[PDB]
């Protein structure tokens, strides 16, 4: 409740974004999910087909909210977030397997199915969608048989499935596996998120093909090769971006930030304070601009005094005359030219005996910490 | 015939722009000064294994070499990538062509797309079923071997054929010496200039001096 | 090889005494301060992410204590600079007439022609020494102009007043007489200075010119400071690179994790990232604290050297360069100080026959100051560090006892 | 505010201890920061996970505290070595080192004990009232050059004396205050005066 | 016991190395402290978790060892600076310091 005289680092200044920018390719094509999930015939597990999905807008909301799917498991991504983020391409693997083996089609699984005819990688990013097909597939039907992740293996190791409607566990299931990739590359499949007009030279919340971030977008002179979509810095963050709609490159500079230091004398003297915004210009915030930042609440004074509260770059602050906080360039000492010449000497005619005090720490409190009792006391 | 690869076979590992930095990338490059097989097209398209990655360098004066084939048996018993570049059209097919005993060009299909003095360097590799191509063109004045210098290669197409490719072949237009390198997973110290152009590189596994340069990132 | 072999021509009655000398100016370079870097908890670990900040709140006061440690280091840097340089109460300036008895000092005095009043050697030194993730660099309290003003004041006070300005008020004295004081302080009579003044001024000026040439040619002289700068910059670079590591998470991008997964799993990924980045911050802060302790030790040494070597004449051996210390001059350097130590080095020694004492009338005579030497035929008494033979008189020696005690006593006449 | 050096050490130690104590109230991701609450609530299989989170957090807190303590102890040991050196060289003797024992010419020092420290009362000699004088490196008497044995030659305007360095005690320039070396043609700035 | 100052340094370094070696026998919460035993036991999905626990423990051990070594090196460097000063001022000359 009482603060001593000095300068204290308290908070952090950060320019907040004014508006959010969403930019996606303006393709009106719809991804052909109907011909995948509602296909008349599905391939077998040994020869599961790999449908190629690209250059279209994929609406996963209908897929997620459709009640016809027995299970809807997404492993690398959230099913709700599918519409917002987007991918370079999507791969749908369609096949029919034994009902109890729906567990086996998951990352990090082993079994007769997970090892022989269909294996998912441990770094799988995508969604698996399965539903029973008793009223389409069951007859009996003997067209289904079985025999490195994503392999197609086209006394024999091949034994067929006999599916009949009078069979829950043994009942057939139709499953579609959606595979996603997240390499930084020109995206072609993006969800139904409407793009917006872009604004420059303003702290905004941009979103380029699912690449979220906050910063100031300005015109850039950096040449981006035609295959280059993003530019990244040393810290893996995106430095420059190429607009998906118009082929232009925009610099990404983070919004202005800096520490906030409050300059005060003691509350026992006064309650006035001065605020220093470290390393910012006096535009993003009785305003004094220093090399240490922007100083607010302190009056600039031409006179130079001994430093009282250090601010930086030769600037100090003090509470002086009515009284107020003043900012000044600190004085190094009184000027004194020695009366030097080649035949003059100054010799003291007197002296004084001075006793000065020097104070030195010698020891510190001998604290011993019971390690076990501190971490796991009486447990 | 064999010869040294000098400092060729360098391409941009990814589509990310980098400027005035030295980036280290663990990617399939060809080793510097490596032994690259030499083939003669005067007065040869044998069986060439693909291994884990394949480079290509073609020194051209009359565009004799135009296409490439990819597969395991190449007798229409399995899917085979086929790339042909005739006139001003680039044609790519993937299906089970019944190739001849000695395939050449005179002077169940799942995918299809239709679009010395010259060096057309190439890169071919399959990653989880994704076929990637890197290419670049540069003019020289030399016929004996690879000129000594540096030049980067940029990607063109990703073809997700997902086809087992343990072998490949070239297409010769018979009325052109071509080189077959090989790419190994070697770390390279890539030097990007202010324009994002790779002006120099260091093969971290070439010699102890290169190891020092890579460890010091300089 | 450990050095050239040198067997000393030692014998029980032989002494070597220098007949000449050389004035050598050597350079000692000491780090004083380092860069004042500040790091932000939330912007480094959980930059503009409310979920990540809320998850980081479960760790307590770790990174606020880290911020406290970094602030302590930053204040310590300014304290080090103040202790080293602000050793003078007043800003002394030299007279417009540089009548220093042949000594030049032009290359170490401030140059008014420059926007920053730095000397030629200070300019040479400053020309020899060469982000957006919550990392800020705080400017030092004392600007380079103010450091140059301190060095100028110290050097002007030294030149114009000897050690009197360091002791109390500045008492002017001609520089030749000050150098005579210094010669007396190393055991050489001041008449040696007053008789070799031109030679000594020429030697000092030549040594200063050699310092200039060395600083202009060799760039590895400032290695002590460049090492500190490189260490700080490279620690910062490592801290920045640590933000690109997954630490077991699906991705190293917090925004990518947030936009992808539901909060229950984003919590796991963000917690892995938080643990990794917190460990990186703690490692960086510990290294910074140890390096700051080293820099504080160096700055304490530099302040002690300034006080005992620039503000006075030091009798400690090798504390102020090799040889008998005469005087030192400070020069400001980027995050450091450079001392120009002026020392006296004996040059041309000669072999003499020596005796502990001399018999005159059954009495033993010992030199008041100096030693007894013989040029083969005649015995003289000369000061230790300069061959200035003199007739052995009763004013040169004192009597103690008789001839039957001293081992090695010789027979001669005491005038 | 004179005892700030000691008060800072005391405050730093107490504040480090306070931070170490406050670190015991953090969840570190567990359901609760109370070990007894965790144990009385969950079966051993899940109590193991919660307790492991707490253990990692508290062990990290202890390691941070101990590292800071070691660094601060090294600093305190450096200060104590300086204090011991000052005692030995400044109380047990007279120090010629400049500013090692206060400002001025050191005479003697007195030790005083302070809580976790030591206080030195440095007695020094400080020249007070200087006067301008005309001076000369040497003096010509009979074609000889006379240099002061100890002190300097000064002139009060008309007469030349010899006085010690740090106190104005003018004395008649005699052959016992000076020594002879060479002649008058070498010294720069020699002056003419009689040597008694 | 005259050379206790040096024997302490030797013993401290040996004890630090011994502690670093012993830290390899700790489970750190994993089912085993033997990396080969863990690998030969479980599938990669769970071996990854066990190996990650071991990695965290051993990395913490290494960081602790390096921090202690840095602090001890600073102390030894202070002692060596004192020794060099003593040599220069006390063997190469005569010292008036009490
Ligand atoms: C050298 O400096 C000392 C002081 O450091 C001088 O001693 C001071 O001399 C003055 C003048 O005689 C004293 O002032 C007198 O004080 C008495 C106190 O009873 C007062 O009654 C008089 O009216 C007058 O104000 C002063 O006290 C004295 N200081 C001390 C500590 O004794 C000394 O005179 C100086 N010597 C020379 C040669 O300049
Ligand atoms: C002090 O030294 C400087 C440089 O060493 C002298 O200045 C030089 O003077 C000569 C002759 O006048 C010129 O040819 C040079 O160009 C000067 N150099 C510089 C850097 O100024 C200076 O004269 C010396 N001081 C005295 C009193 O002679
Ligand atoms: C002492 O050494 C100095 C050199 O440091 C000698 O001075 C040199 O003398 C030679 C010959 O007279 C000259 O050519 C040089 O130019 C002089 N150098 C300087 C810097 O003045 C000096 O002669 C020596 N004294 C004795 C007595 O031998
Ligand atoms: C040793 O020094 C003495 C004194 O300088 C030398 O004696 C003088 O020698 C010169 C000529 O060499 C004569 O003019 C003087 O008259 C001599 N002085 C006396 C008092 O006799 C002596 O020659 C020197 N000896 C050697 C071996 O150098
Ligand atoms: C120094 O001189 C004294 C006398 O001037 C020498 O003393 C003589 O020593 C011899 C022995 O060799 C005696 O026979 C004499 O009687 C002594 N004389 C006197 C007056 O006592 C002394 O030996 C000389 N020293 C040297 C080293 O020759
Ligand atoms: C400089 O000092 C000398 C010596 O103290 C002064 O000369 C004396 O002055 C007094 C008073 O005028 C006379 O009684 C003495 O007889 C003088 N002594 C001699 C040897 O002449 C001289 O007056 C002083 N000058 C100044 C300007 O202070
Ligand atoms: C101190 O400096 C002055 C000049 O400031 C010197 O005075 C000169 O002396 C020379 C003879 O040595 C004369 O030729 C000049 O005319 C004098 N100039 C002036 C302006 O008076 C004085 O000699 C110097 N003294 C010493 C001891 O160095
Ligand atoms: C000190 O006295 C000597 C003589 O004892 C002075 O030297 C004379 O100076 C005058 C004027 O320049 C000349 O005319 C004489 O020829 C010189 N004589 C000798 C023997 O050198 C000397 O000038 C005096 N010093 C001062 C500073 O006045
Ligand atoms: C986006 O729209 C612009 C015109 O507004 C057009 O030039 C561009 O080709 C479009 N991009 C896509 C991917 O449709
Ligand atoms: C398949 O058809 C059903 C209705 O028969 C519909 O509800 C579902 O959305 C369709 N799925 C796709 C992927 O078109
Ligand atoms: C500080 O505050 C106290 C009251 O808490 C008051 O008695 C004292 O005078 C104050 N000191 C100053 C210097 O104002
Ligand atoms: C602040 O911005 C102005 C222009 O708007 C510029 O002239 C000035 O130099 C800037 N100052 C700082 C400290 O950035
Ligand atoms: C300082 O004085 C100058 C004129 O001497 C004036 O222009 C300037 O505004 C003054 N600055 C302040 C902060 O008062
Ligand atoms: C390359 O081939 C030459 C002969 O043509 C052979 O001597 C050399 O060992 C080979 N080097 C490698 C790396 O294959
Ligand atoms: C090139 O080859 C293709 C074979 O795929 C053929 O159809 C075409 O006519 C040829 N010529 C051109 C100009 O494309
Ligand atoms: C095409 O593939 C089917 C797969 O069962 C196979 O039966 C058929 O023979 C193939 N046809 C050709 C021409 O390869
Ligand atoms: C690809 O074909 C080769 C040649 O028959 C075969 O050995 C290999 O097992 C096949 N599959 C691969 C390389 O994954
Ligand atoms: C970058 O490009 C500009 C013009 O496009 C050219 O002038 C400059 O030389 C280039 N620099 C490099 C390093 O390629
Ligand atoms: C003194 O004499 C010895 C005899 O060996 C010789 O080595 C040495 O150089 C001589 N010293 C001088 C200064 O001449
Ligand atoms: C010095 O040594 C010599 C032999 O080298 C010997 O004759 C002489 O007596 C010795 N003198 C003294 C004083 O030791
Ligand atoms: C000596 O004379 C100079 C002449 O400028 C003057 O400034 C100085 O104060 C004088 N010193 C004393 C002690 O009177």
């Amino acid at each position: 409740f009482t603060v001593e005289k000095g300068i204290y680092q308290t908070s952090n200044f950060r320019v907040q974004p004014t508006e959010s920018i969403v930019r996606f390719p303006n393709i009106t094509n719809l991804c052909p999910f109907g011909e995948v999930f509602n296909a008349t015939r599905f391939a077998s597990v040994y020869a599961w087909n790999r449908k190629r999905i690209s250059n279209c807008v994929a609406d996963y909301s209908v897929l997620y909210n459709s009640a016809s799917f027995s299970t809807f498991k997404c492993y690398g991504v959230s099913p709700t977030k599918l519409n917002d983020l987007c991918f370079t391409n999507v791969y749908a693997d369609s096949f029919v397997i034994r009902g109890d083996e729906v567990r086996q089609i998951a990352p990090g699984q082993t079994g007769k199915i997970a090892d022989y005819n269909y294996k998912l990688p441990d770094d799988f990013t995508g969604c698996v969608i399965a539903w029973n097909s008793n009223n389409l597939d069951s007859k009996g039907n003997y067209n289904y048989l079985y025999r490195k992740p994503f392999e197609r293996d086209i006394y024999f190791p091949l034994q067929s499935y006999g599916f009949q409607p009078t069979n829950v566990g043994y009942q057939p299931y139709r499953v579609v596996v959606l595979s996603f990739e997240l390499l930084h590359a020109p995206a072609t499949v993006c969800g139904p998120k409407k793009s917006t007009n872009l604004v420059k030279n303003k702290c905004v919340n941009f979103n380029f093909n699912g690449l979220t971030g906050t910063g100031v977008l300005t015109e850039s002179n950096k040449k981006f090769l035609p295959f280059q979509q993003f530019g990244r810095d040393i810290a893996d963050t995106t430095d420059a971006v190429r607009d998906p709609q118009t082929l232009e490159i925009l610099d990404i500079t983070p919004c202005s930030f800096g520490g906030v230091s409050v300059i005060t004398p003691g509350t026992n003297t006064s309650n006035q304070v001065a605020v220093l915004y470290q390393g910012v210009n006096c535009t993003e915030v009785n305003v004094f601009q220093t090399r240490a930042g922007c100083l607010i609440g302190a009056e600039h004074v031409n006179n130079s005094y001994e430093c009282d509260i250090p601010i930086g770059a030769g600037i100090c602050a003090s509470y002086q005359t009515s009284q107020s906080i003043i900012a000044y360039t600190m004085s190094l000492g009184a000027e004194n030219s020695v009366a030097y010449s080649n035949n003059s000497i100054a010799i003291p005619t007197n002296f004084t005996i001075s006793v000065t005090t020097e104070i030195l720490p010698v020891s510190m409190t001998k604290t011993s910490v019971d390690c076990t009792m501190y971490i796991c006391g009486d447990s | 015939a064999y010869t040294n690869s000098f400092t060729r076979g360098v391409y941009y590992p990814d589509k990310v722009f980098r400027s005035s930095v030295l980036h280290s990338t663990q990617d399939l490059f060809l080793p510097f000064f490596s032994n690259v097989t030499w083939f003669h097209a005067i007065h040869d398209n044998p069986v060439l294994p693909f291994n884990d990655g394949v480079y290509f360098a073609s020194t051209e004066k009359s565009n004799i070499i135009r296409g490439w084939i990819f597969g395991t048996t190449l007798d229409s018993k399995t899917q085979s990538l086929l790339i042909v570049n005739n006139a001003t059209n680039v044609v790519i097919k993937v299906c089970e062509f019944q190739f001849c005993n000695d395939p050449f060009l005179g002077v169940n299909c799942t995918f299809e797309y239709v679009s010395f003095k010259n060096l057309r360097e190439f890169v071919f590799k399959n990653i989880d079923g994704y076929f990637k191509i890197y290419s670049k063109h540069t003019p020289i004045n030399l016929v004996r071997d690879l000129p000594q210098g540096f030049s980067a290669l940029e990607p063109l197409v990703d073809l997700p054929i997902g086809i087992n490719i343990t072998r490949f072949q070239t297409l010769l237009a018979l009325h052109a010496a071509y080189y077959v390198g090989y790419l190994q997973p070697r770390t390279f110290l890539l030097k990007y200039n202010e324009n994002g152009t790779i002006t120099d590189a260091v093969d971290c596994a070439l010699d102890p001096l290169s190891e020092t340069k890579c460890t010091l990132k300089s | 090889s450990l050095g050239a072999e040198n067997s000393v021509a030692y014998s029980n009655n032989s002494i070597a005494i220098p007949t000449n000398f050389t004035i050598s100016v050597t350079t000692e370079i000491l780090p004083v301060s380092m860069t004042k870097t500040s790091v932000d908890c939330t912007m480094y670990i959980c930059g503009d992410s409310t979920e990540c900040s809320n998850l980081l709140l479960q760790y307590g006061s770790f990174c606020t204590q880290l911020n406290r440690a970094l602030t302590g280091i930053a204040v310590e840097q300014d304290k080090n600079t103040q202790e080293v340089f602000a050793q003078v109460k007043q800003i002394y300036k030299t007279p417009p007439i540089k009548d220093f008895g042949g000594f030049n000092f032009s290359q170490i005095l401030p140059d008014p022609s420059k926007p920053s009043k730095r000397s030629f050697i200070e300019d040479l030194l400053f020309n020899k020494v060469t982000k957006f993730n919550g990392l800020t660099v705080l400017p030092p309290l004392l600007t380079d102009e103010m450091i140059a003003q301190y060095t100028s004041a110290l050097l002007a006070g030294t030149i114009t007043s000897g050690w009197t300005f360091g002791a109390g008020a500045a008492l002017q004295i001609p520089f030749a007489m000050q150098m005579a004081y210094r010669f007396n302080g190393i055991g050489v009579t001041q008449n040696v200075l007053y008789e070799n003044q031109k030679l000594i001024a020429n030697q000092f000026n030549s040594a200063i010119g050699k310092i200039q040439d060395s600083l202009s040619s060799t760039a590895s002289a400032l290695g002590k400071l460049q090492d500190v700068v490189n260490q700080n910059a490279q620690a910062l670079n490592t801290l920045v690179k640590q933000l690109s590591s997954n630490f077991g998470a699906i991705s190293s991008v917090l925004n990518d994790i947030l936009s992808r997964l539901d909060p229950p799993e984003a919590e796991v990924q963000i917690d892995r990232l938080i643990t990794g980045r917190l460990q990186s911050l703690q490692t960086y802060v510990t290294q910074q604290l140890i390096r700051a302790a080293e820099i504080r030790a160096s700055a304490n040494l530099a302040a002690t050297k300034m006080s005992e070597c620039v503000l006075g004449q030091s009798k400690r051996v090798d504390f102020c360069g090799k040889g008998y210390h005469l005087m030192s001059f400070p020069q400001s350097a980027p995050h450091g100080v450079v001392f120009l130590h002026v020392t006296y080095v004996p040059a041309q020694e000669k072999n003499f026959t020596t005796a502990p004492a001399i018999c005159h009338d059954g009495k033993a005579h010992f030199p008041r100051e100096g030693v007894f030497v013989s040029n083969g035929t005649h015995w003289f008494v000369t000061q230790r560090n300069f061959y200035e033979p003199q007739i052995i008189t009763t004013d040169n020696t004192f009597v103690s006892g008789n001839c039957d005690v001293v081992i090695g006593i010789v027979n001669n006449t005491v005038y």
